[PDB]
């Protein structure tokens, strides 16, 4: 049916726009967006550790 | 949620550390003070070897098997493309 | 004995409460969107300089890796006419 | 890549039925006319045994790849989560204690200062 | 039910000798390869040391709705994750206020003894 | 009875795009594979 209609199922985009001074459903969207952030930094360090000895292997 | 000894529900799962197959208390130690003994391979095996009682501290008793769930499907998907693409 | 079932059950007690405080937060909303934007700040400002330096050695990288798939892509093309 | 007798890049890789293993056929090959068998598990292997079809694949990149890449994400973050319901364990075991020592001297202040005062009381009033 | 690490249904439990704890392979094998000891009692273990050790498969029931829940379930556990950090933060922060007044108390314990002692010597006299 | 896969430098994603893609991807083959 997807494929049939030509249309992707709509994902959550949410996580990117936000708004300071929301209210409790902003301050969810928040704190979302920290432990995301933390896990991205450290998901970026783990790559450059290796860097491109990681890539050039592949 | 068997015992290996009986065929019961264990109430209180108890796991020889010699072969791996989780039997009841009960019965299990009924099996040392005969012959001091693990009752699947025979090896030796005491009471004090014995790990008793359930396992959840620091634990707490959803998405895990989402993942499994979205592996499951995927299978289905190769299968499939497999045999059409044979044809 | 005592003694030491009192302190269990008014650390479980104590427990319950720190539990109910964090509960019914989830003012103090400005606070934790202030402590992101230093996160955002100082963290992005890190994605984008690990992404740049990793960027440049391998966009390169990217580029011989990707240039050989596309190899396979042609590989395989020509291997059916030929199987055919 | 590797060929596990030699050590090198074999250039015509034949895999085989026992133990498996990416051998070179040429080195492979002498293995087996010495004796028959299989160079690591010393399990009988002939030549023929020894191995060098339509779905087209693209090479192993960031599905499945995607899904066991998921699995490390949270196999990490349940980790996470011991380093503090463990350091949890510690503190609130140390604040009961704390919180216990806290109790039990502070009605000892408060007899101090009934004491201390009661004699200034008494004494003053001699 | 449970293995005593990241709170799942495990797939592949094994248990350690050391301490009585089925454990899950892939889990606790990490925590081995960074330091060999066991998580909850903290003796030391190896990984030859563990003893390989219900199944009951999910039907969600009546797919891109299923998107969204993983969506959301990621979503939830990074808040539940989150929440359960803060709170570690503070109960050390208000525990550290809790150790400044009992040493205070007790040096504050020191002067009104002195003001007793003093008492005792001119009821004395 | 190793492969290595260097995860992007931009690797949010994942959950979005990257999934979105791979079952977009395997969508429309396969319903171009079954006209074929």
């Amino acid at each position: 049916a997807l494929y049939t209609e030509y249309l992707k199922q709509r994902n959550n985009k949410k996580r990117r726009t936000p708004d300071f001074n929301d209210d409790d459903d902003t301050l969810f969207l928040e704190e979302y967006r920290r432990k995301y952030p933390r896990i991205d930094t450290s998901r970026y360090i783990p790559n450059e550790s290796s860097e491109v000895s990681l890539l050039g292997i592949v | 949620m068997l015992c290996a000894i009986s065929g019961k529900v264990p109430r209180r799962p108890v796991l020889s550390p010699k072969s791996r197959t989780i039997f009841e208390k009960s019965l299990l130690e009924q099996y040392v003070k005969d012959t001091g003994n693990d009752p699947i391979t025979n090896e030796p095996l005491s009471i004090e070897e014995i790990v008793e009682i359930v396992p959840s501290a620091q634990q707490a008793s959803s998405i895990p098997n989402l993942l499994t769930s979205l592996q499951n499907e995927w299978d289905a998907i190769m299968l499939e493309n497999f045999k059409l693409r044979s044809t | 004995x005592x003694x030491x079932x009192x302190x269990x059950x008014x650390x479980x007690x104590x427990x319950x409460x720190x539990x109910x405080x964090x509960x019914x937060x989830x003012e103090s909303r400005m606070q934790h969107i202030t402590q992101g934007r230093t996160s955002m700040k100082i963290q992005f400002k890190t994605a984008m300089p690990p992404t740049e330096v990793l960027l440049e050695s391998i966009q390169s990288k990217v580029e011989s890796i990707e240039q050989l798939q596309r190899k396979l892509q042609h590989v395989q093309p020509l291997e059916q006419q030929n199987n055919e | 890549m590797l060929c596990a007798i030699s050590g090198k890049v074999p250039r015509r890789p034949v895999l085989s039925p026992k133990s498996r293993t990416i051998f070179e056929k040429s080195l492979l090959e002498q293995y087996v006319k010495d004796t028959g068998n299989d160079p690591i598990t010393n399990e009988p292997l002939s030549i023929e045994e020894i191995v060098e079809s339509a779905q087209q694949a693209s090479l192993t990149e960031s599905i499945p790849n995607l899904l066991t890449s998921l699995q490390n994400e949270w196999d990490a973050i349940m980790l996470e989560n011991f380093k503090l319901r463990s350091t949890l364990d510690s503190l609130t075991k140390k604040l009961s204690t704390v919180m216990y020592e806290r109790d039990a001297a502070k009605l000892v202040a408060a007899q101090l200062l009934m004491e201390k005062n009661e004699d200034s009381k008494d004494l003053p009033k001699s």
